[PDB]
């Protein structure tokens, strides 16, 4: 197709062998056969003519990379230039992590429909995967406000190990 | 900008020196053309706001408003050109001068980069509007209405001016960028409390908020149609644009202080829509309808969550195009019957068949069916408000239930009924009216396909 | 075809698009004033093209 | 105006009979109970005292009001009826035709020409109706809601335009 | 026994409806043809790796050719 | 009399003079040009051509790029056996917590 | 269905009155005023219009009903109400 | 990925073609209704195909397509979900809407806007189709509001009828109260589960959705016209007969019950809310049926009979029987739609007479229409091996063999017996008796369109109960071993209901004088519901709007506190500071004080 | 026309401040506003105190 199974795991199909014991013909074979010979075949014929027409004049496009830049943890206070470079990179990291959750949601939705009735247990691995994504995404970006910024993200982050330091020190006793 | 501001300014000498009768033609030509040019700014980059010069910049919030204002400019021209065709050439030229000037301030305000520059032009919009409502108004209460509109806006704006210059002396520059990247924690203190109140009240009055809203039923109803749109379709959102920008610094004091405003808007929006349930003037019906929608924007801003800001801009743009439409609708009847009472002209679908259809989609857009942009805005706020508090869905939905009754109420009272016997001057709708109405609703339904353009700066 | 009349009533039409040209011109008259850090952001810092004078105008 | 007693009792008979229609249903039951209703009305017909007549009415109106069918049968072409103003939404006033485009005006030359004759006839007779009114106004303004007819020849009845040219009850 | 049908004049409304069908489609079909013609003759681009020396100047980082053309000029 | 003013003259039936009247002004010829300009410079080029421009704009607020940046990050992270996205936002090793 | 026409109404009009046993068949002039010659009680005409009310499927309001007193009148009012114009 | 994906999706695209074709006016204005009907017929026959692979392969589809917006971490986009409930509902809905569209030609053969009316019907069908075929909750809301507004126009189709707008206003009013819970579930399913697609919601396993399901239930009550929100269905009879026969019989009011069917897997986890569903269905069944029997208009009787049916369906949903409800959906869809244009045929023939009193003598006067009525009435009862049996008494047997809410079980048994009760009233007064209509009889059902429309649906009531039950895969828990006595109570209560209702109806034949029972009064004016409901809170809310709200608070108080008081304050001393008497002595004396107070008294020196 | 005047303009000039109007202004006005303030503030205090301790869990709630 146009992707890889490692990003969208679709377990290999399991199709049965249709062997109708009853002598009366199966109609569903007939409407499928006429559909191929009346609709599907002209569609394929037009598509291949379209594909070769595209192949004659091939113009290419590439993908834009953004080289890693210093983030806001090493950004000097009131350094407006490093403020901008850090803020833009963090928001770009925000967009990709939003898409990371987007991918996991698609896999989970595929987990439901593909299993149908057996959605509960067949791909609970999808459920725990989304559990790890959503929980970590909660402490990573959630509750940052409509004016979220890399300074705010550190502020929320700093609250975690500060609370964690108190807990573990209490735990060590 | 310079690429939109300069053509806008250059329309001013063009209309003044235009031909005697070609004023309406040429002004409509290029105002549509300038709107086409402003479609270029609908694109926004990844996260950094589109910056052109030091004084002018755009983001994924200003540009959706910029196109709305410049697209509006042709609409006021055709709507007003009905009655304005019966006065002196200079008087008509003076009007087109004033709409062009009024639009000019709106374009420059929305792309202002310095908060002081924002405030100067934000308040400067009063002068073109104030003269519109007063000089060319068609009633007697306009004289009191103009004073109410001017004084309410100014009484709130003046504390902002004192507050704004205070930020300049203390923090430094007030550029919308340097403010964002140098946000400092506004700690809870009585001086900060009034700092918060001053920077907020100015934009609240122009929303308007429940209680600081009595200027709207006077200003909007008495204003001429070329004005009756802008006081409801763009410059109410101008107060909205002020809120979403000024709240960059007002954290975290906003959540502690937002409670009086939330309760006033969240409870008052039920009362305001209750006024619409029993009204006598069609213009007042839509006017109070605007208050309910803007009140929903008022609460939306203050949670300061990604979903709320999106639904804020979505409703903000959609309501403006909607509320502008209904004012065109009330204008058509008000010209034919020369009165604003609802029950006077009951029965229009019998006589005007397509006018009912335009009224149907107009009242439907206010009804906010899915996937209309009104619904895509209100629904987003409901989810954001519900996450803030579960109880608010009782109030949020109650308006959604209440807004159905009145939004279809003028549909029943005016269109769906026996035609009034005594009235005999109803004429087949001019192709200007129908063309204008299509210019309102066609972009709205077309916008439904791609809400990303108008979804705000957080998509 | 009585060109005087055309330039009497339609000389006003050209007045706007030249303003738009002026608007574009001033935008490209101003942007180079904001040059400062041109190809200086380390994200977009890249070795200049060989037979090309400079990066983004 | 003042509804006299003999009219009001007739209104009771008409309405009460229509109410037992919703009760009796079957025709033979109707004709029986109607005759008892009819004669029970006629048995008390020599009351020289008009006060006693209202005293007889003092229990009849409450008798109707509690014996009334909660879903009385009313013909659809009437208030409460299922077909009340059902075809009203096509009653386009005739004066709207004056706004038709000439292409549509020329589509029906005969009817439009006759419409002109009626319009010319209405124009001529309007002032004739006008002076007819003040020629026979009652001293002190119009006393009754009624409307006097055309007394002389060649005069249309006063205030005839809307009544005569009203849309048909079945316009479609 | 057929008779007249007094109805509101819809000719001007018919004019308005017909005109959009003539005006909104005057540039409607040519762009609709242009959108389809572009997608089938010049076609849609395909993903390719970054060349050794060629940086993708501005408009290159886009799939659709007409979308690339808008990126070429304008922005 | 009190005041000497002409009363409300009338509401001029714009359809009466030209039966095909357009509702823009009195003079027919310029009024005929008035739809020819509002329709042409309206629906045609700012509604149809306007829609195609905005609807087919170069991708706004890059998402399919961000959608692109997802697969190689997750593919790299899941293949070598590392949690696909860390709980901490910014690197915590260089954080110097107070005391 | 063809519209209810004037000749159709009147033929249906004296259809009901002659079907009334209180009226002799012979004395049935189309303009025979109910009180004058037939001499039926003032309650009776109120009960005959109900049969006419059911006959044509309509309503005769009491305001007009009490004045309606001729077979010509009954066909007149019904014809005028249901736009009968031959 | 068979043709089952593409071919089932194009069914909607075939349906929406007439809507686009209408504005171009290429259609011949004479034969537009024929254009609509054969278009739906083509879609119907095209919609048969999704069935054949459903029984054969047992496969279901989820068709997602063009992305709407990548809003944060949710992917709101157009998407369709073919499944057991979907792939068969469209063939039933298309078959029903095809039959009525054929019938609508004969009935509405005089409405001047007939092209507009058929345009509205197709638009409703499109909105209903996307309602039954929706993957995200937002898309479900598109239909959930599309059918509601489409009902509003179609109910007020006759336009000028003053009370029709009230019912049209009533229909949207009760719907909006239903949508209260819909938007509540929307917000909850987006906040606590970060989605609106049904796939994610089920995977996330929100095992305790107390408030969502409560909001989910409230959505059904407004749309399915349950108790507390029923009366808009009886008032919807003010619309034309085909209008209610399509929308308010088997294709629009079904939305409410259908919503729970979509969220059935999440239904079983909760126990409190599901009891409320069977509780709400129980009261809805009786009260609608209790008001059904004592009504004297044919349209009202069928309306209350419908609302009694949907009350029964939610009773099934209560005790973990969602799919059996969908079986009840299809079986109820066939015959109930039939009964409406059987009533429509007699109503039009009897010069628009709908009052059940001015009827009678139609069994031999209208043979086919009477024949269809008996078939439809018997389906309401559930005669064995007929369409009614394959759903209804299976539920009654199912509800008996369950841990029900005692008092909830009894009401349905009283209700199902009550179903026969008003059924006799329809057959008794309208057909079995002596004629009572106006003298000029215009009875005629010989029109081919009327015969063909009823004939097509009538064979669907003799059959298709056995056909569907056998064809659908066996996937419900079978109640095999019950004690005999309650196994056939459904036949007992109907026969018992048949016997006494006939005797009481025939009691009217007895010349005995009638006494108005106060219990009969309570039933006849719809449980006193409309006059308290539709008069008291409407007055109170509107009263609060005028004396308060608009007046008092606004226009008096809010204008006299901030704006006018400041004007008065600025004014009271304005009269003062501008009334200097002009005497030089007073001016210079004020100078003395101003000099004196400033120099030393204010300590301005230091 | 008189009715529109009576409902729109001839109200405040004919308004007379009395304890009945004054009390109704407070009861129908500031009253419910504080009522909703108390209800919402208590819920926010309830919610805020609960997730601080760790009572409510939003392991899957991310968008807000
Ligand atoms: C076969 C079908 C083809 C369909 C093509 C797609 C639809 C095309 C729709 C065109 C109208 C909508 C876009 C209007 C763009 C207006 C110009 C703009 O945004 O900025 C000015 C633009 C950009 O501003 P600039 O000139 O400062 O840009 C400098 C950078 N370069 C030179 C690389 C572009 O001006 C120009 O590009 C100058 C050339 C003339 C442009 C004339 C535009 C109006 C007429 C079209
Ligand atoms: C491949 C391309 C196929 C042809 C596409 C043609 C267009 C189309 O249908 O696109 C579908 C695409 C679908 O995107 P997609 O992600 O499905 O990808 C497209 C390709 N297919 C469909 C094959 C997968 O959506 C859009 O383009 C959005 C259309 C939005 C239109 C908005 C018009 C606004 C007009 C405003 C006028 C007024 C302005 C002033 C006022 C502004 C408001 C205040
Ligand atoms: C265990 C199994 C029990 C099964 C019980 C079945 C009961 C079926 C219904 C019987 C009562 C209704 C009935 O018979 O209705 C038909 C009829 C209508 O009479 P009416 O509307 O007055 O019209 C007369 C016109 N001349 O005659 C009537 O008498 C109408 C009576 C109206 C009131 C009926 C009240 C029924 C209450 C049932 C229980 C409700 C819950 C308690
Ligand atoms: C028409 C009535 C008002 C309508 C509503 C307006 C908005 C409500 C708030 C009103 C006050 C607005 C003025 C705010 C000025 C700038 C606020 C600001 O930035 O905060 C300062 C705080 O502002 C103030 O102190 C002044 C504002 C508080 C209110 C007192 C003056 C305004 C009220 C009276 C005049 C207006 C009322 C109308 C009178 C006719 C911080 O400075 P500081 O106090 O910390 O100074 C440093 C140090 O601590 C000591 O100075
Ligand atoms: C079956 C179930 C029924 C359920 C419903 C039952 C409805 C109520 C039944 C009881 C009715 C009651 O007995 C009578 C009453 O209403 S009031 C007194 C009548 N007494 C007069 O009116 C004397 C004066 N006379 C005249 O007014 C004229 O003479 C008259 C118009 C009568 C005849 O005109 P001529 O001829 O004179």
């Amino acid at each position: 197709d146009s992707w890889d199974k490692d990003v969208y795991p679709e377990p290999p199909r399991r199709t049965p062998a249709p062997a109708p014991q009853t002598s009366l013909p199966n109609p569903v074979t007939y409407l499928t056969k006429i559909f191929d010979l009346l609709v599907d075949r002209p569609v394929t014929l037009a598509r291949e003519f379209i594909e070769q027409q595209h192949a004659k004049n091939r113009y290419y496009y590439y993908h834009r990379e953004f080289r890693r830049v210093p983030d806001i943890t090493e950004c000097e206070e009131k350094d407006i230039l490093c403020m901008f470079e850090a803020e833009m990179q963090w928001r770009r990291d925000y967009k990709v992590d939003q898409e990371i959750v987007n991918i996991i949601q698609e896999r989970l939705k595929a987990c439901q429909q593909r299993e149908g009735e057996s959605y509960r247990q067949n791909c609970a691995k999808e459920l725990e995967q989304f559990t790890q994504v959503s929980k970590a995404f909660q402490d990573r970006y959630s509750d940052l406000g409509a004016h979220y910024s890399a300074r705010k993200c550190l502020a929320k982050q700093k609250q975690r190990m500060l609370a964690e330091r108190k807990a573990a020190k209490e735990a060590a006793a | 900008m310079l690429k939109i501001i300069i053509p806008t300014t250059m329309l001013l000498p063009m209309t003044w020196m235009s031909k005697h009768n070609m004023i309406w033609i040429n002004a409509t030509v290029h105002s549509l053309l300038i709107s086409l040019i402003s479609l270029s700014l609908l694109n926004q980059l990844g996260e950094n706001s589109l910056n052109f010069s030091l004084t002018f910049f755009s983001d994924s919030l200003s540009a959706p408003l910029l196109v709305l204002t410049t697209w509006l400019l042709p609409l006021m021209l055709m709507a007003s050109q009905s009655h304005l065709s019966k006065e002196t050439t200079t008087r008509k030229k003076l009007y087109i001068t004033m709409l062009i000037l009024l639009q000019l301030f709106l374009i420059m305000t929305f792309t202002a980069t310095e908060l002081i520059l924002f405030y100067i032009l934000f308040e400067a919009t009063l002068v073109p509007t104030l003269i519109i409502i007063t000089r060319w108004g068609n009633q007697t209460e306009r004289l009191n209405a103009g004073l109410y509109f001017l004084f309410y806006t100014l009484a709130g704006s003046l504390p902002l001016l004192v507050a704004l210059v205070y930020i300049q002396n203390t923090t430094g520059s007030l550029n919308f960028l340097i403010i964002h990247y140098w946000s400092h924690p506004l700690s809870n203190s009585w001086s900060n409390i009034f700092m918060w109140l001053a920077c907020i009240m100015a934009f609240m009055v122009k929303m308007p908020l429940y209680g600081l809203h009595l200027w709207l039923p006077k200003a909007h109803v008495e204003a001429p149609i070329a004005g009756s749109m802008v006081l409801a379709a763009v410059l109410l959102k101008l107060g909205g644009y002020g809120m979403m920008r000024i709240t960059t610094i007002l954290n975290p004091l906003t959540n502690y202080m937002a409670y009086p405003f939330l309760m006033l808007s969240m409870w008052g929006m039920i009362m305001t829509s209750s006024i619409c349930l029993r009204q006598t003037d069609l213009k007042s019906l839509i006017a109070y309808s605007s208050v309910s929608h803007m009140a929903l924007v008022i609460v939306a801003i203050m949670i300061q969550t990604p979903w709320s800001f999106m639904g804020a801009t979505a409703l903000m743009i959609a309501h403006g195009l909607t509320s502008s439409m209904l004012f065109c609708l009330a204008n058509t009847n008000y010209e034919r019957v020369h009165s604003r009472t609802m029950i006077l002209a009951r029965g229009l679908q019998t006589l005007l068949p397509l006018m009912a259809t335009w009224w149907l989609m107009a009242s439907l857009t206010n009804l906010a069916l899915p996937p209309s942009i009104n619904l895509i805005g209100e629904l987003f706020i409901i989810t954001a408000s519900f996450s803030w508090s579960n109880i608010t869905i009782i109030l949020m939905g109650m308006n959604m239930m209440i807004t159905a009754l009145y939004s279809l109420y003028m549909l029943i009272t005016t269109q769906r009924g026996k035609y009034t016997h005594h009235i005999n001057n109803i004429k087949a709708s001019f192709t200007r009216e129908n063309a204008l109405m299509a210019l309102h609703i066609l972009p709205l339904l077309l916008l439904t396909l791609n809400p990303k353009m108008i979804l705000g700066p957080l998509y | 075809m009585n060109v005087l009349q055309i330039v009497r009533d339609h000389w006003v039409h050209i007045l706007v698009p030249v303003g738009f040209v002026f608007g574009c011109y001033l935008d490209r008259r101003s942007d180079e004033k904001l040059t400062a850090f041109r190809n200086k952001s380390l994200l977009f810092k890249r070795e200049l093209r060989p037979n090309e004078e400079v990066t983004w105008k | 105006a003042y509804l006299t007693h003999q009219q009001k009792v007739l209104r009771l008979y008409k309405r009460a009979l229509r109410h037992l229609e919703s009760w009796c249903v079957h025709r033979d039951k109707y004709r029986y109970f109607a005759c008892l209703m009819r004669a029970r009305f006629d048995e008390h017909k020599n009351e020289k005292d008009m006060v006693k007549a209202t005293q007889l009415l003092r229990q009849a109106e409450e008798e109707f009001w509690y014996g009334q069918h909660p879903q009385p049968y009313i013909f659809p072409e009437s208030p409460g009826g299922t077909s009340y103003e059902r075809y009203e939404c096509y009653k386009v006033p005739e004066w709207c035709l004056d706004d038709w485009h000439p292409s549509e005006k020329a589509m029906y030359p005969d009817y439009f020409a006759k419409r002109e004759q009626w319009k010319r006839l209405r124009r001529e007779s309007w002032e004739r109706e006008v002076k007819q009114l003040q020629e026979e106004t009652p001293p002190g303004g119009p006393r009754t809601e009624a409307l006097p007819p055309a007394r002389k020849e060649g005069d249309l009845p006063p205030l005839w335009w809307h009544i005569v040219t009203r849309p048909r009850e079945r316009p479609m | 026994k057929r008779l007249f049908i007094i109805k509101p004049s819809g000719f001007y409304d018919r004019r308005f409806l017909k005109l959009m069908r003539f005006y909104i489609l005057l540039t409607g079909i040519p762009v609709a043809i242009g959108i389809t013609l572009v997608n089938v003759f010049i076609g849609e681009a395909e993903l390719a790796d970054i060349p050794e020396g060629y940086v993708p100047e501005h408009w290159e980082y886009f799939k659709h050719p007409i979308s690339r053309w808008i990126a070429r000029t304008f922005y | 009399i009190r005041l000497q003013e002409d009363p409300d003259p009338e509401d001029e039936n714009l359809y009466e003079k030209n039966p095909d009247s357009h509702g823009y002004d009195k003079d027919p010829i310029v009024d005929l040009w008035n739809m020819r300009v509002v329709f042409f410079f309206g629906f045609s080029i700012v509604l149809v051509l306007g829609s195609t421009f905005v609807a087919y704009l170069p991708d706004y607020r890059m998402q399919e790029w961000a959608r692109r940046e997802a697969e190689r990050l997750v593919k790299y992270r899941e293949a070598n056996g590392l949690p696909l996205m860390e709980s901490n936002c910014f690197d915590p090793n260089k954080i110097q917590l107070p005391e | 269905a063809p519209p209810l026409t004037l000749e159709a109404i009147k033929d249906r009009v004296l259809y009901v009155l002659k079907l009334y046993d209180k009226i002799d068949p012979e004395k049935l002039s189309v303009n025979s005023h109910f009180m004058k010659d037939l001499g039926l009680d003032s309650l009776d005409q109120v009960e005959i219009i109900m049969a006419m009310e059911d006959e044509f499927g309509f309503e005769i309001p009491d305001i007009d009903a009490e004045k309606l007193m001729c077979p010509q009148e009954i066909v007149d009012y019904i014809a005028d109400k249901k736009d009968v114009y031959e | 990925m068979n043709p089952f994906a593409s071919l089932t999706l194009t069914t909607l695209i075939i349906l929406t073609i007439p809507i686009m074709m209408s504005n171009s006016n290429i259609y011949k204005t004479n034969l537009y209704p024929n254009y609509v009907k054969t278009t739906v017929s083509y879609a119907f026959t095209l919609s048969l195909v999704p069935l054949l692979m459903f029984m054969h392969t047992g496969q279901e589809m989820i068709i997602s397509n063009w992305h709407w917006m990548t809003l944060q971490t949710v992917e709101l986009s157009l998407s369709f979900k073919m499944d057991y409930f979907s792939v068969m509902f469209i063939p039933v809905a298309l078959f029903v809407t095809w039959s009525i569209m054929e019938f609508s030609m004969w009935y509405m053969h005089s409405d001047p806007f007939i092209n507009r009316f058929f345009k509205y019907l197709v638009l409703f069908l499109i909105t209903m189709m996307i309602l039954v075929t929706a993957n995200n909750l937002f898309q479900l809301f598109i239909g959930w509001e599309g059918v509601g507004i489409m009902s509003f126009l179609l109910i007020g189709w006759w336009h000028g009828r003053t009370d029709a707008n009230t019912a049209a206003l009533q229909a949207i009013l009760y719907n909006r109260i239903g949508d209260i819970g819909f938007v509540l579930s929307m917000a909850w399913f987006l906040t606590h589960s970060n989605a609106w697609d049904l796939q994610q919601i089920f995977m996330l396993n929100n095992e305790c959705p107390n408030m969502p399901l409560i909001g989910l239930l409230l959505a059904a009550a407004g749309k399915s016209a349950q108790f507390g929100l029923h009366p808009w269905l009886p008032s919807a009879m003010e619309g034309p007969t085909p209008v209610s026969a399509l929308l308010h019989s088997s294709t629009m009011v079904v939305a409410g019950v259908f919503l729970l069917i979509r969220f059935y897997p999440l239904m079983e986890t909760n126990k409190l809310v599901q009891t409320m569903t069977l509780c709400l269905g129980a009261i809805t069944t009786l009260f609608t049926a209790l008001c059904a029997i004592t009504q004297n208009d044919i349209k009202k009787i069928v309306a209350f009979s419908t609302s009694s049916q949907l009350g029964l369906m939610m009773v099934t949903i209560g005790i973990n029987q969602p799919h059996l409800a969908f079986l009840h959906i299809c079986m109820h869809a066939f015959f109930k739609a039939m009964l409406f244009m059987c009533s429509g045929s007699i109503i039009h023939s009897l010069n628009d007479e709908q009052d059940i009193r001015k009827m009678g003598g139609l069994y031999k006067a209208m043979p086919f229409t009477t024949t269809a009525l008996i078939i439809g009435s018997l389906a309401l009862t559930g005669m064995p091996y007929l369409t009614g049996f394959y759903s209804k008494d299976l539920i009654i047997e199912a509800v008996n063999m369950s841990y029900t809410n005692a008092w909830a079980l009894l009401m349905t048994l009283i209700a199902t017996s009550l179903t026969a009760a008003y059924s006799t009233r329809i057959i008794f007064f309208a057909f079995l008796g002596k004629p009572r209509f106006p003298p000029l009889v215009l009875i005629n059902e010989n029109n081919p369109l009327l015969i063909n429309s009823i004939k097509r649906l009538l064979i669907g009531s003799i059959f298709a109960g056995f056909i569907i039950s056998n064809n659908i895969p066996p996937m419900t828990v079978p109640n095999t071993t019950m004690p005999l006595y309650m196994k056939m109570t459904a036949l007992i209560v109907t026969i018992m209901g048949f016997m006494l209702a006939l005797e009481l109806n025939n009691t009217t034949y007895y010349l005995k004088f009638k006494y108005p029972s106060q219990t009969y009064k309570f039933s006849n004016m719809l449980g006193y519901y409309p006059s308290i409901m539709h008069r008291l809170p409407t007055y109170h809310n509107l009263s609060m709007s005028q004396k308060s709200a608009s007046s008092l608070l606004d226009l008096i108080w809010l204008e006299t506190i901030l704006p006018k008081t400041t004007s008065f304050i600025q004014m009271k001393m304005s009269i003062m500071v501008s009334n200097q008497k002009g005497l030089i002595k007073l001016y210079f004396l004020s100078f003395l004080i101003t000099i004196m107070i400033s120099m030393t008294l204010f300590n301005y020196h230091e | 026309i008189r009715w529109t005047y009576a409902r729109s303009a001839n109200i405040y000039p004919n308004f007379r401040p009395t304890p009945k109007t004054s009390l109704l202004g407070a009861l129908f006005g500031i009253g419910p506003l504080f009522f909703w303030y108390y209800v919402f503030k208590t819920d926010r205090d309830k919610k805020e105190k609960l997730i601080q301790e760790g009572k409510l869990d939003q392991t899957f709630n991310i968008s807000y």
